[PDB]
């Protein structure tokens, strides 16, 4: 995570995470900076609006280390930077009070390593805060699974 | 002349059908365009 | 792999290998040279160009002593002159500063000695290699797997 995460720059200060995944590069749209890594400035992003992302080819010497994908998705803890995540009811929630602005695009990993989700946002119900991300599905399709009140963060 | 020339029907069916062809292209253009869109939308929407 | 695999010559150096399987011999287009056996030296070498290769029916004494090729493709790593080759998500690679030119037509050995794909090129990475090859497939199917800047050895 650390070593293939890479934070973004507003104005000197972090305010979100660019992702790669399978030799392809994904930032959340809605979080406006520029790409510390020299090169990766140079990549051209193609941008999904609906999704609120923008994805991008990446180049040759960093494709293959990579943070490899996955699909599956059995409910309870995954990993993430800030502690566990729970996933259960298909929906992916933390403790309230951890995470907010600026933690926008940080990966969820898997205990082999793989990811399971991208964060975009956050909404606090009083129990627990239920992430708004973007969820993959068997037949290779990613909705964005956004809970009620949710904001980008 | 004993009759005045209108607008309507002072175009032969040859020019006529030509500019309907010609219209009516991009009529159904647009409109599949806009059909495309929607079919698409809603393949999203339900395999989302 | 050394009892059954045949260097091509050319002007005294070696340029690429030839691969007897499945009672059958195979020797890469990119290549030029001459059989080192004279035996094989007869056969008419029926050519697909488009699958960079020539192919050609043994004749009867030796068609009983070949290599075996294999469908299923268990990912992990598979046996190879140069050590352990990696494959996952479809794809063929090699830690990198390993193989090169004259290496084309090496076979990808496995843990019961029988052919999992055949070398005809690789691009380096920086961080890996990844392997230009062929592989076989569940359905009876003969499949390239050539990744982008992909250059023959």
């Amino acid at each position: 995570e650390s070593d293939k995460t890479f934070p973004i720059m507003l104005n000197g200060q972090v305010n979100g995470y660019a992702c790669v995944v399978g030799g392809r590069l994904m930032k959340p749209l809605h979080v406006e900076g520029k790409i510390d890594n020299e090169q990766l400035a140079a990549v051209k992003l193609k941008k999904a609006s609906m999704y609120d992302l923008e994805y991008g080819d990446v180049p040759q010497n960093m494709k293959s280390d990579t943070l490899q994908y996955t699909s599956d998705k059995p409910p309870g803890f995954y990993n993430w930077h800030h502690g566990a995540v729970q996933y259960e009811n298909g929906r992916f929630t933390v403790p309230r009070g951890v995470g907010g602005k600026g933690d926008s695009g940080r990966p969820i990993l898997d205990n082999r390593g793989r990811v399971v989700a991208i964060v975009l946002g956050g909404a606090n119900e009083g129990t627990r805060t239920a992430l708004s991300v973007v969820t993959w599905n068997q037949k290779g399709v990613t909705i964005k699974d956004t809970p009620e009140g949710s904001e980008p963060w | 002349h004993k009759v005045d020339q209108e607008f309507q029907a002072a175009v032969s069916k040859t020019s006529w059908n030509w500019l309907l062809a010609l219209f009516g292209g991009a009529s159904s253009l647009i409109v599949v365009g806009l059909i495309v869109l929607v079919c698409s939308s809603m393949l999203i929407n339900t395999r989302r």
